[PDB]
């Protein structure tokens, strides 16, 4: 394994995922061609913990299987799992995943700045600003609801306005600086 | 490129290498998205000074 | 085996009293008052019982342990579990550190973040060494959209395709 | 078989293994939509 492509599969493998998924590949990385009995002796795992960890390496299209049909030394059908690092699929997975997280983002913040900015504080009602010259009241110069006359003020503090964008805005820069040292070994 | 600074929306230079900028008149430098997200906003003011 | 398991109880249990050398078979037999039991049961578990194990170990008259084959050290449980790690051995599980090692608790909690622990489904922990040459981690929220990407009813070649389209 | 649809490939050239695995309900989702208009007309559907 290139120096590139070991120290890009261990920063995924120790942030992303979790600690059992982690120490299931590290035996991957100095040994390719592995037993199905090998990783099971060494790690000191079970049965069915040791085979929900493989089932979601090898669901997320990063590693295969090669079976084998012999005989033993008993004359009986011995089959062996082979699971190596499969490097011809990994490489656009992750790259699949960084499109669908940076749309994530902008879609949640292009989808919240476009809402309602006007909320009775008494009756609960969440009104627009295209009822603004029905809702004004000359007599005062302030605004006014539907079915009684209370004070109406904002629309609970919350979504990205013309000053609390910013804070939302910067949120997504902060995944540069924490992914430079991933994303530049792999350009 | 990040280092000139960024008017409105300020987060759009982080997000995509390939990004449209633009310029104008008075002497500035803005992106595509400060374009669209200015014009919905207000319209065509220079962010330092008055430069219509 | 009732007699193996007697003799293999008693040698661990009186080393860990304050006696720190080997023993043979005659001085079971004496100190645990033990001596009539015959003499064709005596030389029926010298040359066969203590033969058959396979983890034995003969220094030359007198018989070593088989948990254990490591002297006792105050560094010793980082420089042990450091050697499965460079050179691919495997292990050791939590109940092999605690019968070992009397009080294991101080020592782990003395290293701080240098072994991991797995949790197992049989209440077991297993010590492995937590390499500090590749360290990343991110928030919680993080991990919620990274497993959010549905990967696994998909395609190999359909992935290229939407890659090739935005154009990464 | 019931409410759970299988599949069993059988392919002698090169994978002469009997695949057998269960029909996950998002693998038919994403095949319907890439059936355009001059497809749905063979079926006997309309997109409209
Ligand atoms: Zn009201
Ligand atoms: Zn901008
Ligand atoms: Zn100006």
């Amino acid at each position: 394994v290139p120096a590139a492509l070991k120290r890009l599969a261990k920063y995924v493998i120790r942030g992303f995922y979790g600690i059992e998924h982690a120490l299931a590949l590290d035996i991957l990385i100095r040994n390719s061609c592995v037993k199905e009995e090998d990783m099971l002796e060494l790690l000191k795992f079970d049965r069915k913990q040791l085979r929900s960890v493989l089932n979601n390496l090898k669901g997320d299209k990063f590693i295969k299987c090669r079976m084998r049909v012999e005989t033993a030394a008993d004359g009986k059908t011995t089959r062996h799992n082979y699971y190596f690092i499969n490097y011809r699929t990994l490489v656009n997975v992750v790259k699949y995943k960084l499109d669908h997280m940076r749309r994530r983002i902008e879609t949640d913040e292009r989808d919240s700045t476009n809402r309602a900015s006007f909320k009775c504080p008494v009756c609960s009602s969440t009104f627009t600003d295209l009822e603004a010259n029905q809702l004004f009241d000359p007599m005062t110069g302030t605004f006014r609801c539907t079915f009684c006359h209370t004070e109406v003020e904002e629309d609970e503090s919350a979504m990205p306005k013309k000053d609390a964008r910013t804070l939302l805005a910067r949120f997504n820069e902060q995944i540069e600086p924490i992914y430079a040292l991933l994303r530049e070994t792999e350009d | 490129m990040d280092d000139q600074g960024c008017p409105r929306c300020k987060t759009t230079k982080y997000r995509n290498p390939s990004l449209k900028l633009m310029v104008n008149v008075c002497g500035h430098t803005l992106c595509e998205s400060c374009v669209d997200l200015l014009f919905v906003r207000g319209a065509g003011n220079c962010p330092e000074c008055g430069t219509p | 085996f009732g007699v193996l398991a007697k003799i293999v109880n008693y040698m661990k249990t009186r080393h860990q009293r304050g006696d720190t050398h080997p023993l043979t078979l005659d001085e079971i037999l004496d100190e645990t008052q033990h001596l009539d039991i015959g003499l064709k049961q005596k030389q029926w578990l010298m040359t066969e019982a203590l033969v058959n194990n396979p983890k034995i170990e003969v220094i030359d008259g007198k018989y070593a342990f088989k948990p254990k084959y490591n002297v006792r050290d105050k560094k010793a449980l980082l420089r042990l579990l450091d050697q499965h790690d460079q050179r691919g051995l495997g292990g050791i599980l939590l109940e092999d550190i605690e019968e070992a090692l009397p009080n294991s608790q101080k020592a782990v909690k003395a290293l701080g973040d240098q072994i991991l622990f797995v949790n197992r489904p049989d209440k077991k922990k297993i010590l492995f060494f937590n390499d500090k040459s590749c360290q990343f981690s991110v928030d919680e929220e993080f991990q919620k959209l990274w497993r959010s990407v549905t990967v696994d009813s998909m395609d190999e070649e359909k992935i290229e395709e939407y890659l090739k389209r935005q154009g990464i | 078989s019931g409410l759970e649809l299988y599949a069993e490939w059988k392919h002698v050239n090169e994978d002469s293994q009997e695949k057998k695995i269960l029909l996950s309900p998002e693998r038919v989702h994403e095949i319907f939509k890439r059936i355009s208009d001059e497809e749905c007309f063979v079926l006997g559907m309309e997109p409209r």
